[PDB]
């Protein structure tokens, strides 16, 4: 109690934390600086002054998360904004950039230059990991620094922090579904390295979140600024419902014991209930069943593996807000006994579930407001041969027609490493055909 | 801040140069005599883009005022935005504009290299922030042909280690019968391909055809048309230094322009408009932007890639617009040009976008094309040559002012290699 | 009778050279003649991989600049004299000191090796295969030079015996 220091990289990753922080502030009623005049009130944390008093406190106020940006503008938005005493300026880092979307750049070429300063911050952040759980990290997964620097670093953190929890929060379209033929080239090498060195990753599909925003939530301007606030409101409806509230409050280690039951990071694909136009415009309250039916609504459920198919292992759904026992049992039970859902023949139980008891208390204006009920959703299908096959197919697909690997070798990466990684995806595709046909 | 220097070669490289300076200073709040009219963000940060603030809110240029002769410097120093700061920034020296490429690439080039280089070596080390150099050029006679090619060989020897981006205006590419000049002009191209890293070539007649039609005036003054180009350019360089998630930087942008390793040729196009500089309706929405890109006629340089493949592209936008209306429109306008962008990669797309307008413009953009199946250009240089190779009585000038024939046959071969490399890009 | 046996033995020495010379001289010629294919693979790679920066440093020793000085190398490559400078280190006109720097050091170490330089790059591996084959033809034109000097000496003795 409470959560645990949160670290943020990337253009979405820092702002996903910035929007979620606005929601901590909004729920707390916190002052930029003071002093806050209520007994006590919670959001960052359960104390409310010296501001933030985010468990982390005193000094010029010691921060409970860290932002590495490149822009003075986000720093002004803290320092002359709200957040001014809720971080101290010694940990507000603002740097310079040079862009590649290449693994080799991020890992090597700028990667061995910028590292030392931020390594000295990370060693201290590990030294003073308040909350004590582990690293919770935003990403920044498909860029140049994204793909290669996180290779370099995640292997470093897996090395030196082998008992420490590591939860990776990433935005990433489903494989081969993005337009560009070459785009898998830097990322499939990270996907190889994190095939060995990762065990938890929370995934959000960018194409699905953009269409959801365009038609379902029905927004005239989808922008990545609104997507940042959108996925920060998803992450908030996990994090502020399990942290210490009127809730069942599942420690993330015993949760990861459910996420990975068996060797290989068994990541689940993620989605949210009320990312729709009627909820946006303000809707009926809705029961425990009615809000699962909200998360069911067309395209809020992924069609990656086909609508109800792909050999379901389990689905995990996380019921925020006040809750009635009978109704929650109805909510999980009806999709299973109507049995449209294709499960694995080895185990079609579906007992994995989370429920929490605390209504949202935030002031209406964005995409999330004061409601007494919500839900977050995680799909696990065992027939995901398709993901690994579509990394291998899409890589070869530029190649089959013209040569191209030579450029990333030209950034300092090995040439046979790509052949082998493509092959490991195609190997893994076989292994996953085994689990997606099952016993 | 970026702190760019402009290198402007010959009378044509200065024409564009100048009709950029007025507008660029003005939008970043530098006032004609070096004072201040700012108080918007770029006219406070971004601001020292070609400038520095100094002496009680006056503006020293980072791109200093250099010219060759005094009456041209009188036009630069009367300004309007070129009067800014006390005498140290004003530089001029010698003179040129000659003929005979051989004379210009040797004897009559070397003294004028000598007059340029010392001040460049003194300036070049002394810029700390300097992210890269903007280059503009002239093909004016034996100086801008002969000497300009001699000069860039010395500049790139001197600086392999700097970012140099070369914009070049041309009289419509190789459209006119040419005497014995093909074996000289390929040797000029030879020296251009072995001393250039990023190239952009702009067609005078296409812009005059755009002037006759779109901009609704039959008179095509190129000092006016080089303003339009440059104030449009104002929307490009500063776009990518305003915030926005697609506004990429160095190492990405480099490989974005070169998908295949050998020297490319980029062509600027035109983008939102039905006019600029006539009407009170000039066009600006996402459909009106997509219409000139997915046309054919606005683009520069008479050597048509477009038939053989439609290859790679980028569009740099300024103005608030719906990002998914852009990508929805983009899906439909790309469903036009499909596989045949290069059928190794169905669909070639790239974009960059900033929320915040440019000038009295609500929305504007630019369009950039690249070069595949244009081999016709380098057949043509050979097809013109035939008559006054056969009836030749003209090679001996260029030769008796320092040339010789091995260089002509070595140049001819790279013109044929060019014909192959476009044949091979059509493949 | 002795002179004609002189003549047969000189023919037998050139026959021993003849085995190894036409494949190595085709490779050693191919580079020297600056074909398109060969030049493209040379003019590649902005950041060499790790074993390939070791290789480049060794190519710049052949250039004269002792190490992988990119800014120097970038400038001289796009200048006509870079290949001449390097190919002057070919054949028996590689220095024996460089051949021993190469052999006792670089090609007594996995780090400059075909295996490691071909895994590191598909261009770089065959350049190492040409570079080492040209360095063994170089060495052969030094240490199989007693065979060529024997074919030479059998010719010179034969001419001396014409005049005696």
């Amino acid at each position: 109690m409470r959560e645990c220091i949160s670290i943020h990289v990337g253009q979405a990753g820092v702002q996903i934390g910035n929007a979620c922080w606005e929601l901590y502030c909004l729920e707390h009623g916190i002052q930029p600086d003071g002093q806050m005049p209520s007994d006590k009130t919670i959001g960052g944390g359960d104390d409310s002054f010296n501001t933030f008093f985010s468990e982390t406190g005193a000094g010029k106020h010691v921060p409970r998360a860290v932002f590495v940006d490149l822009e003075p503008t986000v720093i002004d938005e803290v320092r002359t904004g709200t957040y001014r005493q809720l971080f101290h300026p010694e940990q507000l880092i603002t740097g310079k950039e040079d862009a590649a979307n290449n693994y080799a750049r991020g890992h090597y070429t700028i990667g061995k230059e910028i590292i030392d300063l931020v390594l000295d911050r990370i060693r201290k952040l590990a030294d003073q990991c308040t909350g004590l759980q582990g690293f919770s990290v935003f990403h920044s997964f498909g860029g140049g620094t994204g793909s290669g620097f996180t290779s370099l670093l995640m292997e470093r953190l897996s090395v030196d922090y082998g008992k420490k929890s590591k939860l990776e929060f990433s935005i990433y379209p489903a494989p081969q579904v993005s337009t560009a033929v070459v785009e898998p080239y830097n990322s499939i090498l990270t996907t190889h390295t994190t095939l060995e060195h990762s065990d938890c990753a929370f995934m959000v599909d960018n194409e699905a979140i953009y269409d959801i925003c365009r038609r379902n939530l029905d927004i005239e301007r989808p922008t990545y600024t609104n997507l940042n606030r959108l996925i920060g409101q998803i992450v908030s409806s996990i994090t502020a419902s399990l942290r210490f509230d009127g809730a069942l409050n599942v420690d993330l280690t015993e949760f990861q014991t459910n996420l990975v039951p068996y060797p290989r990071g068994h990541f689940p694909l993620a989605t949210y209930a009320p990312v729709i136009s009627a909820e946006k415009a303000y809707h009926e309250q809705l029961s425990v069943a009615e809000i699962t039916n909200a998360c069911f609504e067309p395209a809020n459920q992924m069609v990656k593996c086909d609508p109800r198919h792909g050999k379901y292992m389990a689905c995990c759904l996380l019921y925020r807000g006040d809750v009635v026992p009978k109704d929650v049992n109805a909510a999980i039970a009806t999709i299973k006994t109507k049995r449209t859902i294709q499960f694995v023949d080895w185990c079609p139980t579906g007992f994995k579930v989370g429920i929490n008891y605390e209504p949202p208390t935030v002031v209406p204006g964005g995409d999330l407001a004061k409601v007494q009920r919500a839900v977050c959703m995680l799909s696990n299908t065992t027939a995901i041969a398709e993901a690994w096959a579509r990394l291998d197919h899409k890589f070869d697909l530029m190649y089959a027609k013209r040569a191209f690997v030579h450029w990333y070798v030209g950034e300092g990466m090995e040439e046979g490493e790509f052949s082998e990684a493509r092959e490991d995806m195609a190997a893994l595709e076989k292994d996953y055909e085994e689990v997606g046909v099952d016993s | 801040m970026r702190e760019i220097v402009h290198i402007q070669a010959g009378q044509c490289g200065n024409q564009i140069g100048a009709k950029f300076w007025e507008v660029i200073s003005d939008e970043h709040g530098i006032d004609p005599t070096g004072s201040y009219h700012g108080d918007s963000d770029l006219q406070l940060e971004r601001i020292n883009v070609y400038y520095n603030e100094a002496a009680g809110n006056k503006y020293v240029p980072r791109a200093i005022l250099v010219d060759l002769e005094p009456g041209t410097m009188d036009s630069v120093r009367s300004g309007p935005f070129g009067q800014i700061f006390r005498p140290d920034n004003f530089v001029f020296g010698q003179s040129g504009a000659g003929n005979n490429w051989a004379k210009g690439h040797y004897t009559e080039g070397a003294e004028l290299v000598d007059s340029v280089l010392d001040v460049v070596r003194k300036e070049s080390e002394s810029c700390d922030c300097l992210q890269g150099f903007q280059l503009t050029h002239s093909l004016g006679g034996g100086t801008g042909s002969g000497m300009g090619t001699l000069l860039i060989s010395k500049i790139r020897e001197e600086y392999p280690d700097r970012i140099m981006n070369t914009f070049s205006v041309v009289p419509s590419p190789k459209v006119s019968d040419t005497v014995v000049e093909p074996y000289n002009a390929t040797l000029s191209v030879h020296q251009l391909v072995e001393n250039t890293d990023e190239t952009y070539c702009i067609d005078n007649e296409a812009l005059y055809d755009i002037c006759f039609r779109t901009l609704k005036l039959t008179t095509p003054t190129y000092g006016d048309l080089n303003h339009l180009v440059s104030a449009t350019m104002s929307g490009v360089t500063t776009c990518l230094r305003f915030p926005g998630q697609l506004n990429a930087d160095l190492r990405k942008l480099a490989v974005n322009m070169v998908p295949f390793p050998r020297l490319h040729f980029f062509m600027p196009g035109f983008a939102p408009l039905t006019s600029r500089g006539s009407q009170q309706y000039r066009a600006l929405t996402v459909p009106e932007l997509t219409q000139q890109m997915f046309d054919a006629k606005n683009m520069m340089a008479a050597c048509d890639p477009r038939h053989g493949r439609y290859l790679t592209v980028a569009a740099v936008f300024r103005g608030r617009m719906s990002m998914k209306e852009v990508d929805e429109q983009m899906l439909n306008v790309q469903n036009k040009n499909s596989s045949y962008f290069v059928e190794w990669i169905p669909n070639n797309v790239k974009t960059a976008v900033c929320d915040i307008p440019p000038r009295g413009l609500k929305m504007s953009a630019t369009f950039i094309g690249n070069s595949t199946a244009i081999q016709e250009l380098f057949k043509r240089i050979s097809e013109q040559f035939t008559a006054m190779f056969r009836r030749k009585a003209f090679l001996h000038w260029y030769t008796g002012e320092g040339m010789d024939e091995m260089e002509f046959t070595e140049a001819e071969s790279n013109m044929n290699d060019l014909v192959s490399e476009y044949q091979q890009y059509q493949d | 009778k002795q002179q004609e046996v002189i003549a047969d033995k000189q023919m037998s020495v050139k026959e021993d050279l003849d085995k190894v010379e036409p494949a190595v001289i085709e490779a050693q010629n191919a580079v020297k003649s600056i074909k398109k294919q060969h030049l493209v693979e040379v003019r590649s790679m902005a950041n060499p991989p790790a074993a390939v920066k070791l290789a480049l440093e060794s190519i710049c020793l052949l250039l004269g600049e002792s190490t992988t000085d990119w800014k120097q190398i970038r400038s001289i490559i796009m200048r006509e004299n870079f290949i001449p400078t390097i190919v002057n280190f070919s054949a028996e006109e590689i220095s024996d000191a460089i051949r021993e720097k190469m052999k006792k050091n670089y090609m007594s170490n996995p780090s400059y090796n075909y295996e490691i330089v071909n895994r590191a790059s598909l261009a770089c591996g065959p350049m190492v295969k040409w570079a080492i084959a040209q360095l063994n033809y170089a060495d052969m034109l030094k240490r199989v030079e007693p065979l060529r000097n024997e074919l030479q000496k059998l010719e010179d003795d034969a001419k001396d015996n014409q005049q005696k």
